[PDB]
């Protein structure tokens, strides 16, 4: 098989898997002396995959 | 609450990144005699 000679393995008990990733990375500012510091977020992402049966 | 920023908000020390010192203590009195004190004054 030429997709498992180049692709990539995946352990899979299931018949479906889920994968998770970041996806958003928090900003940063400048602030000066007392000044009030800005929030900022964090954000992922998901993807999932299923079997078939030959 | 006591100071405000600029705008008017009032002073928060985590998301402004400053420190505070409060000093509290109490205190009490009590004259035992009213009739026990005098005083001297200039005419």
């Amino acid at each position: 098989s030429k997709i498992m000679q180049l692709g990539k393995y995946e352990p899979m008990e299931g018949t479906e898997k889920k994968f998770t990733f970041w996806a958003d990375k928090p900003g940063a500012y400048w602030v000066g002396e007392g000044q009030k510091i800005e929030t900022s977020k964090a954000t992922w992402v998901n993807a999932t995959m299923r079997a078939f049966k030959l | 609450s006591t100071v405000k920023n600029e705008d008017g908000t009032p002073v928060n020390l985590f998301e402004q990144d400053m420190v505070a010192l409060r000093a509290t203590m109490h205190v009490a009195l009590h004259i035992a005699d009213d009739k026990a004190f005098a005083k001297l004054v200039p005419a």
